[PDB]
């Protein structure tokens, strides 16, 4: 009944030293039935980083919302958009429905091109920016999320620890969700590469 | 219901109008609200009718009871049976008394109990639909150690703009004057308090 | 919740799974949810945890004062009916229950008694109760047979809880196994969901849906 | 009533030329003249002054006007013709882009807006 | 309507349907075909509300078909369930919205692949190597988990469907009166006529 | 289960060196009708207890009637009622968080909240709450209704811990007391301006001041 | 939500407290709630946080237009009447209840505004779930004729009581100060009262602590040429 | 309508040693957005070596606590001064808490001790009676946000050996009282940031043969 | 729970059950026997609400096996009908009402004649040449209107009766897995084993 | 809210308390309930805060624009446009105003709309929630032609009594003169006003 809590699913992002992480679990469920463990929910526009964590369907449509607009968006300005800029854009976006709203719980994360400032930001269903220093999470296990970011985060941890660290926070917090888990995906971003780790974790 | 009871130099008055409603609907215009539990303490009846009746019936009875043992009861002793009935039956009873009574030895008391149960000594009591109306007026115009005389115009005053006001109040002003002379019964008609 | 018990030729498994839920919160993965009413009888939990501790233990009293009094032990039959007719006598007032009520006689043999909060009493060879029961239903009406073996019926039982794991989000944690016998029932172990899972899959070349 | 110039008032010759753009043009010829240079570390723009008499306080016509912060205009041609586009220039800047992104538009997107709007007046009915 | 499955197998997709249609009381008839061909190598089975199930459907075909002829080309399978799910995630929001879940099963020509979509009303749309709708997935899910493989062949995922529906037939409430099934390959659509 | 009809509103107090103070205004709401103005919710059980009230009036009369039947029962057969085995704060508590607690488990509570004060035997200052679910809990400041939102930040600014009992003055507490019933009587619609306060202390025992009023007011500013 | 608004001598100061909650939940530690409407006219939100932002920004995008149209600087009653007629329009459904305050040729002001469009005028103002615990230290320490110093003071002060006495306010105190003749001074965490103290333990993982089945580039460049 | 029932908040913790036991809470008291108390115990002594503590509805908390201390003192008066054993106080509870089936004691209890062999012993409860014994086991408000965190720092969930990527899980080491008391801090200070409804305190009662003995620390106020 | 039938014919009372039990989402049971033995010539079928229909037919089993002791002696159909349908009326009255709707079917020794009693759990008796209970009534009782005849022998209500079951597995939307059909006659009662 | 108007001699005066209320909470202790719509007509406004003040906006505004046309406007016309908002949007407004005002022809004038968006014109008007408290008082008080000195006594006595028998009423006394001679603006405090 409750749209937010339909399909399940988290999404977690951390700061380190010249570098950002963002994860997401691969659950997409009918309520109690799972239905895939390969519902990736992180997308990226150039160089920007978006997961989004709610009802599924409103999870597709606004991916291809903001493919659409980045890509008018690029071909006008001649340029990649930036982490600040795509934030600015999505809760304009979401806030257009202030009365219809999308169910979604969205998180932007990116390394801004020229300053070189990692990025990380979160949003409510309606367009409110949270723009944390730390860490940002989503979705139907946010409790135990921020339970285990507020214990594991430390500042400035270099990309290979930072890896490890938002992999134990997403892991474990998963494990407490019923809604969560049957896979996760680990991104670490740096100005000029991005890994993509995919992690083994228990199936149930 | 706009009724009321002032106390005075020389006892207590009691004073209420005579309309009995059911809906918009006036059931009697001529009723008697001013209610005898015992020679000289009575009281004034507001909310359900059969609650009410039903209260004072008991009250009078356990007064009569009380009579044939102890004596006379004082007028904070019959408060305190209206009291217990009413609190103690909170849940099922729609009713709110004024108690009035003349002892020698206390002279004129008053006592209101309201929705609650709770218990009020007063100087002078207001209640009833009625009497939201002239809680300023009342307030202005009421002093301690009053003559019979004063009191009886206070009151006549008093109810008029309550009946002026509250179309659930109306018909005649009854009061009951209760005095270390005796108890005399007062009857005031629409074409005298209308035109004060 | 996913649990499960079976008639077969030697006896009776009983297997389930450990996951307790409030909401989506997960509250526990380490629930016991085989009652060991006494050495001979063994009963299942599902609805409320509650319910059906407080009242099969107090079953075990009940069969112990029986066993007491008449010198013999007590049938699954009339352990089964205590139960029920206990919970009938609250009927309407919130009970909640789904228990397999599970044993090995000499004049009955292997028996199982579905046990409901609204009063009902089944006997039967198979009962799958939860919100896994479909799932492990599916693995279990395909793989049944009476003449399974002491070492096969334990694997199907484990399977098909696993199965319930698997898909059920409020099923899983770990497997416990039992085993009943006429002499008793023999406890086979703990068994972690993630762990077993993946051993299954590359043993059994089953879940190629899941990457691993 | 209504408007019931529906129509487009501005249309090809049989030369190809569209006479009233051109005639737009012979308007800003007339008019006082105005000029920009860039530099390495900024840019300028300039014009006259042009007072109608000399009893008119000039320094309430601003011939250069702010668009945004970081953005300015000057012009030559018919004075209330700019005055408008200067009003709707600035609320397209914020309606298409500062609503939207919270920064203000790049110069290059806030002329492309602007030319947008003045095209239009050579199309439209 | 009631059961709808579908699996994906080394060469083609395979959809089972239901063939009961049920009017509360009584069960009208026992020969519907809850299914429809939106192009030659594109089928789509479908399941909800009464009427809304085969307008969408029909609405669906149309515009497929449309396409199909002004473009003289025949759309992928993943083109057609992307279009198919914008319709629904824009009925989700409309003033009455359309109540309808459905398979899509297609062999993708360029690509050389059968490939299975699984959409639900809200527009809720994966890829999968089998899937189903409603109730469906409960009984079936834990078989298709354990004997599926990606290199079955068309005759061996006829096998697990039949496995598949005698369970659905043993522990479902409902008496669905069978299932037509239908095989999507590089050749078209097909329907086994004994089943 | 009911409704409270005639109501008193906040009741405020605060722990100090040598004792502790309570307080509350002399109004009887009957809903937004300011219906009665002499009404005392402040009661004295001995000369070592204050028992303050605040909700349904009704109920409070029925708890001043157990209170003086407590007193009357702790008498009986009773040598040393005005000595060793006279009646402790934290008896007279301990009574009442027990009928509270009933009471709701009957679902046919007292419509209350109330707050004892006193000084124990050993000169220990008691101060507990109890209210009409039978909660209870003990803090250096405490206060109802709307002196808990109001009152109690601005006592908590005189004694935030434990330790700063010792350092409180009498002076100094009544002062923050009088100034959180000026607070709440220009913040509260359900308010009067006069009231009584209570001080026990281990030392000059009961003191009990009526016919206090909010005075050094401001309204000029009306701007 | 702790915000509080003072005027003093020659100006107005608002404060906020800087935490947002998400039911029982702490979102962000260190939220900014003092919005700015135009240079010298700020103002604090309480309420639903996305509808005070908006509402903040419309108004303040129409603001400065407005100032560019009239060659004018910005009033706080046009701000004002601009805010109380979207939100009486929208009939409370935008959560928005905000206390604005600022400094034009007109002279200093401050007023507040709740979601169904009613303004009030005040020296000082509290909104937001510790309101109440703010307007107890308001009440018993205001006076005429308050200095800057004083109200600076006061302010935080108010504030301070909503961070230790109400669950929906903590962390920080922001402050912003609009003195006529000046430049607004925006006092980004005036006060820090609540910094976390060390853990007893380090967290950080040896590495490869964590099962991995998969590693792969991500290509975030555009298609390369050649 | 009459409600019998409120919400206190507070978050209590109770982890199992080797050879000891802690059974921890916040001393803060709330309704709604209100605090009651920085200061009120939430944890007891209850003797026989057991400690116990019953969060949520504090009226049901305090209720049920003082019924199994005199339960305690029965079961001496009883069975001739015998130990109440850590297993034969969980299934007494039990019976306390179903008793109320149908009107139950709005609240999650925990308690700890050590067991009969000497070793450290938690027990778990939900309102209405039914019971585990535990190792590590968090109750209230901030549970979810410790919980997982216990997961992983107490049992090592999710944690594999470095140089076998998944193959070797970390071994489950023993931890020591001076360890367990650490990640209790930690767990409290974490859920103070995050929880606006755990703050003020935190009271530890740690038991071992030697008997019971109590810590405190300060938590944030805010 | 679901389809119980009666037919009286010249020398016998046939009841049929269906065997299905469902809880809510799984068939748990697919052979279950929804009847009790009253006397030896004297069976009671039952439907309703879970438990109550077995903890009553017991209830009453129990009560005519204890008035059989003590008499040495077997109640007529009529006088046991008359029992069961006072503990219904006394029922639906209760502070939780019985809800268990029966079929009794009985042989008279004394009148040599087969009876059949239809009582719903309101405590509403009559006598019947057929009946049912539920919604079975609907689909068959035009079947057995047209068919029946008073000196019908016990084989042509046997195929009067599959005629009627076969209605019932074609239009009723519900699974029931069959039926147990049961004769009550001057020999006793017996179960028809293949059916 | 406790608000009247009450004509006399010289004009008429609008009268005040100064309490807003969310609930049992004070919301502003010091409220101008008195509102100008022109120079010499002046509204009481009672109900909903948001829509008193967009109504009282709206009318400014109205009668801004008629006298940029026509000149200054009758009080009757002020009236007549604060009805029409009041019942043409009667469904999604919760409003009792009372409107004052003084022309040199008319002299003091005052008219009350109350909930459903009617319009009476009256020699005096009381409104609010503190106004059925003094509807006693001030029936027996009031006279026509009343002094400038008598009608503030009148006022500042009657809303007195609401203010200490409403719980929803409190504050300053506020008050507005309309005459010929100008706008006077009168502020009575408590400690005035509670003695009386
Ligand atoms: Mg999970
Ligand atoms: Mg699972
Ligand atoms: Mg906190
Ligand atoms: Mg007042």
């Amino acid at each position: 009944s409750d749209p937010s809590s339909i399909n399940g699913g988290i999404v977690v992002a951390m700061t380190g030293k010249d570098c950002v992480a963002i994860a997401c679990d691969l659950r997409l469920g009918s309520q109690s039935l799972g239905v895939s463990n390969k519902f990736e929910k992180i997308f990226h526009y150039g160089h920007v980083f978006l997961g989004i964590t709610g009802l599924a369907t409103d999870v597709t449509t606004l991916n291809e919302m903001f493919r659409y607009k980045t890509n008018l968006y690029k071909l006008k300005e001649e340029r990649a958009i930036e982490p600040e800029t795509f934030t600015q854009l999505v809760s304009s976006s979401l806030y257009e429905r202030r009365f219809g709203p999308y169910f979604v719980g969205p998180v932007v994360a990116g390394i801004n091109s020229k300053s070189g400032k990692p990025f990380i930001a979160g949003f409510d269903l309606i367009g409110c920016i949270d723009e944390a220093k730390d860490f940002i999470v989503s979705g139907t296990a946010s409790d135990q999320l921020f339970g285990m970011c507020e214990s594991l985060y430390e500042p400035n941890l270099e990309p290979e620890d930072l890896f490890e660290t938002i992999s134990q926070a997403l892991l474990n917090a998963a494990d407490r969700d019923a809604l969560s888990g049957w896979g996760a995906v680990v991104y670490i971003i740096k100005k000029d590469e991005v890994v993509k780790r995919y992690l083994k974790m228990r199936q149930d | 219901t706009s009724i009321m009871a002032v106390t005075f130099k020389d006892g207590v008055i009691l004073g209420a109008d005579s309309r009995t409603t059911t809906g918009a609907y006036i059931a009697n215009r001529v009723t008697d609200k001013l209610t005898r539990v015992h020679d000289k303490i009575w009281c004034c009846r507001s909310g359900s009718a059969a609650d009410t009746q039903a209260i004072a019936d008991i009250v009078q009875y356990h007064l009569e009871l009380y009579t044939s043992q102890y004596g006379t009861p004082s007028t904070e002793t019959a408060a305190s049976v209206f009291k217990e009935l009413c609190y103690e039956n909170k849940d099922n009873l729609t009713a709110g008394i004024i108690v009035a009574g003349y002892d020698d030895k206390n002279k004129g008391e008053v006592y209101t109990i309201p929705l609650g149960g709770s218990v009020h000594k007063l100087p002078y009591a207001i209640a009833g639909s009625g009497s939201t109306f002239i809680y300023g007026y009342c307030d202005k115009n009421f002093r301690e150690n009053m003559s019979k005389e004063e009191t009886v115009d206070f009151i006549k005053h008093s109810l008029s703009q309550a009946i002026k006001w509250d179309g659930s109040s109306g018909g005649v002003i009854r009061m009951v004057v209760l005095t270390a002379a005796g108890v005399e019964r007062l009857i005031f008609y629409p074409d005298e308090y209308e035109q004060l | 919740t996913t649990t499960l018990a079976f008639r077969f030729q030697g006896g009776i498994i009983v297997a389930v799974d450990s996951r307790a839920t409030a909401g989506n919160w997960v509250a526990s993965q380490t629930v016991k949810k085989v009652i060991e009413i006494n050495p001979f009888l063994l009963g299942t939990m599902a609805g409320g945890a509650a319910d059906c501790q407080f009242w099969e233990t107090w079953l075990g009293s009940q069969c112990r004062l029986h066993e007491l009094r008449e010198k013999e032990r007590i049938s699954v039959a009339a352990a089964s009916k205590i139960l029920s007719n206990l919970v009938y006598q609250y009927k309407g007032a919130g009970l909640s229950m789904g228990t397999m009520i599970c044993g090995y006689t000499r004049k009955e043999g292997p028996t199982i008694y579905y046990v409901d909060s609204d009063g009902t009493r089944l006997k039967g060879d198979i009962f799958c109760v939860g919100s896994g029961q479909t799932f492990a239903y599916g693995v279990l009406d395909s793989n049944y047979k009476w003449d399974l073996s002491v070492e096969d019926a334990l694997y199907l039982g484990k399977r098909s809880i696993l199965a319930a794991a698997h898909r059920d989000a409020y099923s899983g944690g770990s497997v416990n196994l039992y085993h009943v016998t006429e002499d008793g029932w023999i406890y086979h172990g703990n068994h972690d969901v993630g762990e077993l899972f993946w051993k299954v899959k590359e043993e059994e070349g089953s879940f190629n849906n899941v990457i691993g | 009533m209504t408007d019931r110039y529906s129509f487009s008032l501005t249309t090809f010759s049989p030369s190809g030329k569209l006479g009233q753009i051109d005639y737009a043009l012979t308007a800003v010829k007339q008019g006082v003249t105005s000029l920009g240079i860039k530099a390495t570390n900024g840019v300028v723009i300039a014009t006259e002054k042009k007072s109608s008499s000399p009893l008119a306080m000039s320094e309430t016509l601003s011939k250069v006007s702010l668009l945004t912060p970081d953005i300015g205009a000057v012009y030559s041609g018919m004075g209330p013709d700019y005055r408008v586009l200067v009003d709707k220039s600035r609320k397209v800047a914020h309606t298409s882009y500062k609503r939207i992104y919270g920064e203000y538009p790049p110069t290059k997107l806030l002329v492309s807006e602007v030319a947008k709007i003045m095209q239009e007046a050579t199309q439209s009915g | 309507m009631d059961i709808i499955l579908g699996i994906r197998v080394q060469d083609s997709v395979i959809l089972a349907s239901s063939k009961a249609v049920t009017r509360g009381i009584s069960v009208l008839k026992d020969s519907d075909d809850k299914t429809r061909q939106l192009s030659p190598h594109t089928l789509m089975s479908f399941a909800g509300e009464a009427g809304d199930t085969v307008q969408f459907a029909e609405y669906i075909q149309a515009n497929i078909q449309l396409y199909s002829i002004r473009e003289d080309y025949e759309l992928s399978p993943q083109a057609v369930s992307s279009f198919v799910r914008q319709e629904l995630a824009k009925s989700i929001r409309s003033r009455r919205p359309y109540q309808v879940n459905v398979l899509i099963g297609g062999y993708d020509k360029k690509k050389n692949k059968p490939e299975l979509y699984q959409i639900d009303y809200l527009g809720t749309k994966v890829e999968l190597p089998y899937g189903a709708h409603g109730y469906s997935g409960f009984y079936t899910f834990s078989l298709l988990d354990h004997h599926y493989r990606p290199d079955m062949t068309t005759e061996e995922g006829l096998d697990l469907l039949k496995l598949c529906v005698q369970e659905l037939e043993k522990r479902m409430p409902m008496d669905f009166k069978g299932v037509i099934v239908k095989i999507v390959d590089k050749d078209g659509i097909r329907q086994v006529d004994d089943f | 289960t009911q409704q409270p009809i005639v109501t008193g509103t906040s009741v405020i107090s605060m722990k100090y060196d040598n004792g502790v103070i309570i307080a509350a205004d002399n109004l009887g709401s009957y809903g937004s009708l300011l219906r009665f103005n002499g009404v005392e919710r402040l009661i004295p059980v001995g000369d070592n207890t204050v028992v303050g009230i605040s909700g349904d009036i009704s109920d409070m009369q029925h708890i001043e009637r157990l209170l003086k039947d407590l007193v009357t029962e702790n008498a009986y057969d009773n040598p040393l009622a005005d000595a060793e085995e006279a009646l402790e704060p934290s008896y007279i508590f301990e009574y009442l968080a027990t009928v509270m607690y009933q009471r709701r488990s009957k679902m046919n509570p007292l419509w209350n909240a109330i707050i004892v004060a006193g000084v124990q035997s050993n000169g220990d200052q008691f101060l507990r709450y109890v209210n009409l679910l039978g909660v209870t809990y003990s803090s250096p400041t405490l206060a109802t209704g709307f002196g808990a939102h109001m009152a109690n930040p601005l006592l908590r600014k005189v004694v935030d811990r434990e330790s700063d009992i010792p350092k409180t003055t009498v002076q100094v507490a009544e002062e923050a007391i009088v100034n959180a019933m000026r607070v709440l009587y220009y913040r509260d619609a359900r308010s009067s301006r006069n009231f009584s306060l209570a001080i026990i202390d281990k030392n000059t025992g009961l003191t009990f001041k009526k016919n206090l009023q909010v005075e050094n007011m401001k309204w000029d500013f009306a701007k | 939500t702790t915000i509080v608004g003072v005027k003093f001598n020659n100006g107005v100061v608002i404060a906020a407290d800087t935490r947002s909650t998400q039911g029982p939940i702490v979102a962000d530690k260190n939220c900014a709630k003092l919005h700015r409407i135009s240079p010298k006219i700020w103002c604090a939100g309480a309420g639903t946080a996305a509808d005070t932002e908006a509402v903040t920004q419309l108004i303040g995008s129409n603001i400065e237009l407005h100032s560019l149209y009239t060659s004018r600087e910005p009033r706080v009653v046009s701000a004002l009447q601009m805010l109380k007629q979207h939100l009486f329009k929208y009939q409370g459904h935008i959560g928005a209840y905000l206390i604005v305050a600022g400094v034009d040729p007109t002279g200093s002001h401050l007023f507040s505004i709740h979601a169904h469009g009613s303004t009030d005028v005040g020296y000082y103002l509290s909104l937001g779930s510790g309101s109440l615990a703010a307007m107890a230290v308001l009440e018993s320490h205001w006076k005429q004729d308050l200095t800057k110093e004083e109200a600076i003071k006061l302010a935080s002060d108010a504030i301070q009581a909503g961070i230790w006495n109400d669950l929906g306010s903590g962390s920080n105190v922001d402050v912003c100060v609009m003195e006529i003749g000046k430049d607004a001074e925006y006092l980004r965490n005036y006060l820090t009262p609540n910094v976390r103290e060390e853990k007893q333990k380090s967290y950080k993982f040896p590495r490869g602590t964590t099962a991995v089945l998969k590693e792969s580039i991500v290509n975030i460049c555009d298609i390369q040429e050649e | 309508q009459f409600n019998p029932y409120g919400d206190n908040g507070g978050t209590i913790l109770g982890i199992a040693g080797e050879d000891f036991a802690v059974l921890a809470g916040d001393t803060r008291n709330i309704t709604d957005y209100s605090i009651n108390s920085r200061y009120e115990p939430k944890v007891f002594d209850c003797g026989d070596n057991i400690v116990m503590s019953a969060n949520g509805f504090a009226a049901d908390g305090d209720a049920l606590v003082k019924r199994f201390k005199n339960s305690v003192k029965w079961y001496h008066f009883d069975h001739n001064d015998k130990k109440l054993s850590i297993n034969s106080a969980a299934r007494n509870i039990q019976h306390l808490l179903y008793g109320k089936r149908f009107f139950p004691y709005y609240v999650h209890t925990i308690i700890a001790g050590l067991d009969e062999d000497g070793k450290g012993a938690v027990y778990s409860f939900d309102p209405v009676g039914s019971y585990e014994r535990e190792q590590c086991r968090a109750g209230g408000a901030a549970a979810s946000l410790i919980m997982p965190f216990l997961d992983n720092q107490v049992n090592f969930k999710n944690q594999y050996e470095p140089g076998t990527n998944g193959k070797v899980k970390k071994p489950l080491k023993y931890l020591s009282v001076e360890e367990v008391i650490k990640l209790v801090r930690d767990s409290f200070t974490s859920a103070t940031e995050r929880h606006i409804q755990v703050g003020d305190g935190l009271e530890i009662l740690i038991v071992t043969k030697d008997g019971v003995r109590k810590e405190f620390y300060e938590l944030k106020r805010d």
